[PDB]
RNA sequence: GAUGUUAGGAGGGCAAAUCCGCCGAAUUUAAGCAUAUAAUUAAGCGGAAGAAAAGAAAAUAACUAUGAUUCCUUUAGUAACGGCGAGUGAACAAGGACCAGCUCAAACGGUUAAUCCUUCGUUUGGUGCAAACCUUUCGACGGAAUUGUCGUU
RNA sequence: UUUUAAUUUAUUCAUUGGAAUUUUUCAUGUCGAGUCGUGUUCUUUGAGAUUGGAGCACUAAUACGUGUGAUACAUUUCACA
RNA sequence: ACGGACCAAGGAGUCUAGCAAAUGUGCAAGUGUAUAUGAUUCUUUAAACAUUUUACGCAUAAUUAAUG
């Protein structure tokens, strides 16, 4: 790889193109993030425009497990599960799947999509969308809370 | 100086690696591959040859 | 910094190149731990290095649903299994003192796993054909003929693997029996609402039971 | 049952008996040599409550020690350096007094010995005493007990001095658990190293 | 939040008791050695402070009492404890 | 307590890559610089092993709960700290390697220290050509120990 | 050559203790003090009305106790140790 | 204006981490089998091969100091 390097290519261009006037020196303009609101500030508000500054009140420890919640819109639950069991579920109007969204590691359902008219459909979740319990008793399902 | 620390590995898929495996099985079952690779191969029934 | 780049991060202020190491190592580490186990698993004579591990559930409701191997059977499970944890940590099974079965679930479970191992346990002389029915639960001594034949076949260790769990995640209801009414959204802010003053009466009825 | 009514005598030191026979033994203690071996006990069960026996190979030595910081050892107020190492007066020692008395005797006086514990005995304005146990960790009773001989082993020479004592687990953070003590436990420094240790692995 | 040990959890992830549904399940010597180091101790300097000021029985004085216990020993609970057990001690030498 | 060229013993010094205590900077970065950073680093002093150190919860969690320590993957450049600037920065859960638990103190034992050590002897046998080594329990003596050894849990 | 598994064989006679669990009772025991803790000072930490450590001052309770539950308090539940 | 008396040999944009863009490649609402395990593989081989039907990262949903 090291015979693909622009710097091969400029092997007897006395600069490395690098500058005749500019030079190639040691940091000029400071180290790291040195120069922040300084002489660096435009480049800081035109790239990174909040990056100054605090927000918000301070959560002592976390504890990220307390408040993981993975999501799954309703327009997915009947991809769910399979193909063949679509078609009979589609099929059969005496029956309808119950899904256990918790199994495949959802927690939350959220209600973005179109569920398909006329196919009820049971989802057991831990947490429901308030938009996602209307479309699944709108298509003649029913909602049920889990833990 | 040269260090011990340089990437002296790489992590290949393993998804490529499988294809690279089925691809060169199928360039070896062709007679003017393994000609062209380099075989004297000229007198051989058929290049995808298997024995008992 | 210049254009538009993430804004730089890089904790490499001390000196590290004192801390960097490269395992080169890896697989020939693998190669002497494999080797170590197959030497001690050929010492110990048939017996299996592997102990009997409980089937626990993990805990914080992130991995809830979820069952793992825990250290050790508590004292419960080993009592309903008929043995000592004395006895017990003689054969292969790891007893700890620290848990407790706060569900009966778990606590049949991990009694059914012990007993599952005990029937599948065969106890070898200590004294070279003076088989006896041992104490604090140790299953008989198995005798000469059922030793000879059962140590020439393949040895149980699915017994050690943490359970696989059967997956319901589909199944079918009749359309009839669903319940139309049912309002989970407004079920779970309900709660929520409620919480903090059933909080209140539960501290209530914890102070009046105190007397 | 004698141990109990002592230890809950010893729980008061502010009685006029307890305040009395400490002031008593301190006052002997101050005219005493700085290190050197008593008898026996002088609070048998407090001696006995931490590792003492009464066999042969065990000795006690009474250790005075001075009160207070040890101020900087820079020439005069004349550290050459920023601000915030300008401080002489207020340094305070890491290692605690109880520590440093069981090291004065521990060090190079009975070398021969290995440092058991330490117990409080008494104090004074300028100096704080304490009794050091100690064990002969090459005579047979203490070799031949199936306990205490465990000393015996060539790794728990200077335990005062690798701050393995309880004291030196005290200073250490070993005393806590937990959140509390967090980057204390495998070692301070052990600890850091693995905190920023970088681990590249071959084949990245 | 607040479970309940009877009365098993609601199947539902928020609220009171929530969570699965699994199936719960659930001075002879002392105070003889405490007569003799009494005996053979007494109070300290503090205790007797505290005991006089008990002894004032005023609601000012025992307010005083709780400071001072509380500046004598650190912490409210520390204090709180020691001006009950100097209020018993104090009611029993008066019977 | 002293004192003993009394009998038998121990410590001292070297060596350090890994390891355990202490002590402890500044260069540097901040485009200046003083907090900060460099760094709980370098230098300095002391102490061990083939590993050391840590370690059997005065621990997590808040769950359907886990169960000594260490290390790896990850959590996570995250919670957080910070002229909130430059910069700094963990923990729990999860997956693995390995996997091991214990005893003093305190309790109880006085129709009986039931303990320990020193020295001197006796034999029960074994491998060695030898040198030497492993097993052996009957003691006797002199002490230590009730200001507490040992047994039980 | 080293050890270390499986495989060979053990049979009579005897009294000397010990251990696990299970029956029926007595009795709810012990549980680490100038220590913990608190205040203050310095340092250390990501630890923030203080994470640990140390110096100094004060100085506990007795398991119904006392320590932890990452914001300083008072009254109090709960969990864990 | 500065360097160069002469000749030979040596002599300077590299390595690692992290981010992005570009392009090539594989798979695709999934992708990467991490550490680790197994296996008549064990000169090569420290590499190749493999992974009893929710590990983790990134992505699959955003927004808010925040209860959400």
């Amino acid at each position: 790889a090291t015979r693909f390097k622009k710097n091969r290519k400029k092997r007897g261009h006395v600069s490395a193109g690098h500058g005749r006037v500019g030079k190639h020196r040691k940091h000029p303009g400071g180290r790291g993030k040195a120069g922040g609101l300084h002489h660096m500030r435009i480049n800081f508000d035109k790239y990174h425009p909040g990056y100054f500054g605090k927000v918000g009140m301070r959560h002592l420890n976390l504890l990220k497990n307390r408040t993981y919640c993975p999501t799954i819109n309703v327009d997915k639950l009947w991809g769910l599960l399979p193909e063949e069991k679509k078609k009979e579920f589609s099929e059969n109007k005496d029956i309808a799947p119950v899904i256990d969204v918790t199994r495949k590691g959802y927690f939350k359902v959220l209600g973005n999509g179109k569920l398909k008219h006329n196919q009820p459909i049971v989802v057991k979740a831990r947490y429901f969308s308030s938009v996602a319990e209307k479309k699944i008793k709108a298509v003649g399902g029913q909602c049920i809370l889990v833990a | 100086p040269t260090k011990i620390w340089r990437r002296w590995g790489r992590k290949v898929n393993l998804k490529e690696k499988r294809y690279a495996v089925c691809s060169s099985i199928a360039a070896s079952g062709v007679t003017s591959l393994v000609l062209a690779r380099g075989h004297r191969i000229s007198h051989l029934k058929e290049v995808p040859l298997v024995v008992s | 910094v210049a254009h538009n780049n993430v804004l730089p991060n890089v904790h490499l202020h001390k000196w590290w190149q004192r801390h960097v190491r490269v395992n080169f190592s890896k697989n020939i580490k693998k190669k002497k731990r494999r080797l170590l186990r197959e030497k001690r698993r050929k010492a110990n004579g048939g017996t299996p290095i592997e102990k009997l591990h409980p089937i626990v559930h993990c805990p914080t409701q992130r991995y809830n649903f979820r069952t793992r191997l825990g250290k050790g059977f508590t004292f419960e499970e080993l009592k309903g299994a008929g043995l000592t944890p004395r006895a017990a940590q003689t054969i292969g099974i790891c007893y700890d003192k620290r848990r407790k079965n706060r569900s009966e679930e778990s606590l049949t479970k991990n009694v059914e796993r012990l007993l599952k191992y005990k029937n599948s346990l065969v106890m070898i002389p200590l004294k070279k054909n003076k088989a006896k029915k041992g104490i604090g639960g140790i299953p008989a001594d198995a005798d000469k003929n059922t030793i000879k034949e059962f140590r020439n076949k393949k040895p149980l260790l699915s017994i050690f693997k943490k359970e696989k769990n059967t997956k319901p995640f589909y199944e079918t209801i009749e359309v009839s029996k669903i319940d139309k009414e049912f309002l989970a959204y407004k079920t779970l802010r309900r709660a929520k609402l409620a919480e903090r003053r059933k909080n209140r009466r539960q501290q209530k009825k914890d102070i009046k039971f105190k007397s | 049952g004698a141990y109990k009514y002592i230890q809950e005598i010893w729980k008061k030191k502010q009685s006029d008996a307890m305040h009395f026979l400490l002031r008593v033994r301190t006052w002997e203690y101050r005219q005493l040599p700085v290190v050197h071996r008593v008898s026996k006990p002088s609070r048998p069960d407090k001696a006995r409550r931490l590792g003492y026996k009464a066999i042969q190979g065990f000795v006690i030595y009474r250790v005075r020690v001075r009160r207070g910081d040890r101020k900087k050892r820079v020439k005069k107020g004349i550290v050459h350096g920023k601000p915030k190492h300008q401080g002489v007066h207020k340094q305070k020692s890491t290692r605690n007094l109880k520590s440093v008395a069981e090291g004065k005797v521990g060090k190079s006086i009975c070398g021969n010995l290995r440092v058991l514990n330490s117990y409080w005995v008494g104090q004074d304005a300028v100096y704080k005493y304490y009794e050091v146990i100690l064990v002969d960790p090459n005579h047979n009773a203490v070799r031949n007990n199936p306990k205490i001989n465990w000393i015996c082993n060539p790794v728990h020479k200077h335990r005062e001095l690798r701050g393995l004592t309880s004291a030196g687990k005290k200073y250490r953070g070993l005393r806590v658990k937990g959140h509390l003590s967090a980057k204390s436990r495998p070692s301070i420094r052990a600890n850091w190293k693995r905190r920023q240790l970088i681990k590249l692995r071959k084949c990245r | 939040g607040r479970k309940s040990t009877i009365k098993p959890a609601t199947g539902i992830a928020v609220g009171f008791n929530s969570g699965h549904v699994v199936t719960k399940r659930n001075s002879k010597r002392k105070e003889l050695i405490k007569d003799v180091v009494r005996e053979i101790t007494g109070f300290s300097p503090y205790e007797k402070r505290i005991i006089e000021l008990i002894k004032i029985g005023t609601s000012a004085s025992t307010k005083r009492s709780l400071k001072y216990a509380k500046k004598k020993l650190g912490t409210h609970k520390r204090g709180k404890a020691k001006r009950e057990e100097i209020q018993k001690v104090v009611i029993l030498q008066r019977r």
